[PDB]
């Protein structure tokens, strides 16, 4: 199996396995027609990125297209591990995936943000307020 | 150009106290005009980044009209006429199909005919199906030249192996042709320079003429007395070529002649039910291929010139009834093609459920093409996977466009150039030896004119330099596509030279201000080629023309604005 | 007898099948041995044109400016400005090269030369015409005079010659409203039914030539220049001229479908066509229209009755009786369709009264055309249409229930069918015949005993008139031209069969 290269956006050249690479639907529609470019995205987000896609190089996760049906269906733990960062990097591996057409990574993700939303504290909420000014204390009366 | 920025939830208090519409792009189009903006601003949320780019939305969407009025109706489907000069055709082309049926010969036909049944098998094969069963046909010609009675069906025959002729003729590469054919008796006859060789022109000259021959058969047919197959038959082998952009209205009238033979077999299911000869199942099943390749024939000839649509009740949102065997999924190409394209004159916004449904059958259709596997001696096969897979680039293309244009989504500009990038990589990895003749059919002159008056009019305002170098691959590839589209590929240069000269309009003046919209000599100008070309496309003037003696009788930005036209005129894209 | 209702319910059918489809709108052909001309009617109208002289085409055109005016007003309106253009076409006459525009105007004065050799009487054509040199080139015999048929070759000559020109033009290169003139003209003779397909293909390039020119209102406005505002009236006047061309040529063979003084004549007319399809849209459909659709259609008849009635003559304004006749005819056609519908689906009281009291109208009308300077009214198409339904639905009924009343009814309809002018020529003689075929017919339901089955009934002219449907329907298919193109690919029997091979259903179609 030749190896397949990918360019981060800071000019790094990764080298990695094809059967692992074609995880990402980008360049399984690239290769199938070799160096391919991936920018706007940090060298450490790309290396996150391989590295997840060959933790589950023989996962099997549902499906195609029933996939808001079939889920919610809770995530692996080594994942929600992996994914235990700061808040900037989670958006950067985000929207690298969503570059990168990664459906299921996406959806981990997409589940920890989720879960980081649904579950603040009372205290939290009562931020931020509308665009009328004198209205909003009449929603403040009470 | 209407000026706009991060949208401000409410309307303003300001333009609510005097009870006006209220634009709420920060902080209005009307608290700027006054003078009024602490107003405005000062209430909460004062976070300003002036990008100095706030005239880009509304210019992003005058794209979509610009593509619509010149990149498809007003470079390829536009012919003004004078009906007062165009001589009449009193020869009725009979020394000219005399002449030029005298020179092809029978052995010459043979080995058009070879090379049709090697290299071509991906056009015809959903048309007529066999082709060397079309042998005994050819044999038939020339078993029938020095007779003086002929009947329908022996011409109709004729015709249909003449448009197979001119789709050899155009297809082939320059090697082949010049061990085959000899040069000097068409310049004895024709009268063009006598140097004139074949990668010189004279390839498209006898492609033309091939093709002038095939209906001068049609005419002595009398076609529409007798309505059958061979008609729409010798229309799909011709409906690959250039000749539905030499004479648009004529192939618009052929096209108008092709429906109403298909209809009139009122066949509307082309499943063989359980009770019919063998024999009608066969000819429902080479029904159903033509009429997916008519639809596909019929669409790619659309606009103001030709309004019979086809186009009965085919879809694909949330056809089916088919065999997904080749034509049927080269047709679904065509109509996702169709679901986007819809929205170029149209004024409203397509949802997001919609372009969610296009990526997901952009995903199964990239899989299950894809997901073939053939023989790499098989030209045919390696010539289908190019087209498939360029049109599902050009698709792609498009769908990452519309949501750049409509909503910009996450990094949707790169992604236009990643495909840019992979279009750019089928031709040039076509460029190579022994599939050069790959470049030559017209959907690449379509994506290619597509994505260079884009990359243009891209240019001109934001620039970048992965843009800049990737104007420079366009460039440099529509330096060398082949010569075969002729004058065409010559008109193409001058709209880019033309827009060329237009980003230096952009510098050498200031951008105005007027508080709510700007003004700019090179707004006026775009809105003033599209004023021109829908001036050139209303029939009224030759309806008064034709219907008797009632003839028709009629600062320095303006300068700057005259000059430019007077320079650089729209209408040298016509001809 | 319980078996009327259902056999009306099949004249319904057999009208829409036989009368219509076959007699008329129904061509079968061999391609493998039609000749292709590869003259392209070089000679032939080469020799049609050398003929024709100057003075005459004057006279013609005084004819036509005189004596046809309610034809060529829905089109062209004045005639006498296009005198001119008849001198420009003898100013063009020696020339070498030539142009489009003054082509297409040579087609639409041969067309207006076709319309003015086919209404002409016989008195006048043989005065200005010779028959010598014709039976010098074609060659028949010579005591074959105009009234014998050489007026239908002369005229179909010319309608060859006028094609002849707009295949010359190319007509389907340079797309100009002068197409649609040229076939209003040649579509009021019998043009249509030598060549109903070819008529059907100039007919779709007259459709794609006036969606070519987008345009659906046909109001004028304040705000354009008044040459705008001729040009959308003129063709709001070949719009609904050419939607009544439209509905005149239903069927399978064209399947590409459209929907102060004079022009309130016009509208008159566009609304007895639209109420003739309103009437004429439930033959095939097995739709029985309501009580309150034919009670509106007789109110709005009523309405229409009254405003025909509202109109005026002059007897030396030969052309405002012609008008007035045409009104008259169609709406008395009208009148005939309905109150027949009326017998058919409900039998009302008096049904058969009004279908005898408008069937003695429409003979009145044909008759009292009989005098002298009215013999040419007849030759106008929508009366073949009318008597070829009027005659079959009197025989039909003759055959099934009979009257003395009817039976004089029918005595009067046979006499009047063999003193209609010869220029429908052959086609005329096939409708003779089958008049004569359900004459017979009558004779087979007399000899016979009508069987039972306790439910439904048995009888051969039963079996005669559900084959004939089933034969002609077997030529409303191209499924063998489709296969041809592709590739190289108890005693009751025996009188159905005895009748069948005797009087062969075959020699309706051409
Ligand atoms: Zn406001
Ligand atoms: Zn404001």
């Amino acid at each position: 199996t030749s190896n397949v290269v990918l360019v981060s956006g800071e000019g790094e050249r990764f080298t990695v396995d094809k059967k692992i690479a074609e995880r990402s639907l980008l360049l399984k529609n690239y290769l199938n027609d070799i160096v391919m470019p991936v920018p706007n995205v940090r060298s450490s987000v790309l290396q996150k990125v391989i590295e997840w896609a060959e933790h589950h190089r023989d996962s099997n996760f549902p499906d195609e297209d029933d996939d808001d049906s079939r889920k919610s269906a809770p995530v692996d733990s080594w994942d929600r591990e992996f994914l235990k960062v700061d808040q900037e990097m989670l958006y950067e591996i985000i929207l690298a995936a969503n570059y990168l057409n990664i459906k299921p990574l996406l959806d981990a993700g997409c589940k920890v943000v989720a879960e980081m939303i649904r579950g603040r504290s009372p205290e939290e909420i009562r931020r931020t307020f509308d665009f009328t000014p004198e209205e909003e204390a009449a929603i403040r009366r009470e | 150009n209407r000026t706009t920025q991060l949208k401000s939830k409410h309307p303003c208090s300001v333009c609510t106290r005097r009870k006006v519409k209220c634009d709420r792009m920060i902080p209005c189009g009307n608290c700027r005009k006054r003078g009024q903006d602490s107003e405005c601003m000062k209430s909460t949320k004062l976070i300003t980044a002036s990008s100095s780019k706030e005239y880009l939305p509304d210019l992003l969407l005058f794209w979509q009209n610009y593509e619509y009025w010149i990149t498809n109706i007003g470079l390829y489907k536009t012919k003004q006429r004078d009906l007062t000069r165009t001589p009449a055709n009193l020869d009725t082309d009979t020394e000219e199909c005399m002449f030029w049926m005298n020179y092809l010969q029978k052995d010459q036909s043979f080995q058009l005919m070879n090379f049709a049944m090697e290299n071509l098998g991906a056009l015809y094969f959903g048309s007529i199906g066999d082709i060397s069963e079309l042998y005994l046909r050819v044999e038939q010609y020339w078993d029938r030249r020095a007779d003086k009675n002929h009947s329908v069906d022996g011409k109709y025959w004729d015709a249909l192996i003449w448009s197979v002729f001119t789709m050899c003729i155009y297809y082939m590469p320059v090697e082949k042709l010049a061990e085959i054919f000899s040069v000097y008796p068409l310049h004895e006859y024709l009268g063009s320079n006598k140097r004139l060789n074949w990668e010189d022109g004279m390839q498209l000259v006898m492609c033309q003429n091939f093709a002038r021959c095939s209906l001068f058969q049609l005419k002595q047919c009398d076609f529409m007395a007798h309505p059958d197959i061979r008609l729409v038959q010798a229309y799909l082998i011709l409906a690959t070529t250039t000749f539905p952009y030499d004479e648009p209205l004529l192939a618009n009238s052929l096209l108008t002649q092709c429906i109403h033979t298909f209809k009139n077999f009122h066949v509307d299911d082309f499943r063989p039910l359980l009770n019919d000869d063998p024999v009608e199942s066969i000819a429902k099943v080479t029904l159903g291929r033509i009429f997916y390749r008519l639809c596909g024939c019929d669409y790619l000839q659309s606009g103001p010139r030709k309004p019979i649509a086809l186009h009965t009740e085919v879809s694909s949102l949330l056809v089916y009834r088919e065999e997904n065997s080749t034509e049927v999924l080269y047709w679904k190409i065509i109509s996702l093609d169709r679901d986007l394209d819809q929205y170029l004159n149209k004024s409203s916004k397509p949802p997001l459920k919609t372009l969610d449904a296009i990526r997901r059958e952009l995903d199964i259709f990239q899989y299950k093409v894809d997901s073939l596997e053939e023989d790499f001696r098989s030209n045919n096969s390696r010539f289908q996977k190019f087209i498939a897979l360029f049109q599902i680039s050009t698709v792609s293309w498009k769908l990452f466009k519309m949501y750049l244009i409509y909503y910009d989504t996450a990094d949707s500009l790169l992604k236009v150039i990643h495909y840019s990038k992979v279009i750019i990589s089928l031709i040039v990895n076509n460029f190579h030896a022994k599939s050069e003749f790959f470049n030559r059919h017209p959907m690449v002159m379509q994506t290619i004119t597509r994505v260079v008056s884009f990359i243009s009019f891209y240019q001109i305002f934001v620039e970048s330099a992965a843009v800049k170098q990737l104007l420079v691959d366009l460039t440099e590839l529509t330096a060398n596509l082949p010569t075969i589209f002729g004058s065409k590929l010559d008109k193409l240069v001058y709209l880019t030279e033309r827009l060329s000269k237009l980003k230096l309009l952009w510098d050498k003046v200031q951008l105005l201000d007027s508080g709510d919209s700007f003004y700019h000599p090179v707004f006026k100008i775009l809105q003033n080629d599209i004023k021109i070309i829908e001036l050139k496309n209303d029939e009224m003037f030759s309806l008064i023309k034709g219907l008797g003696s009632l003839v028709p009788l009629n600062s320095d930005f303006r300068t700057i604005v005259e000059e430019f036209q007077s320079e650089y005129n729209i209408s040298d894209i016509l001809s």
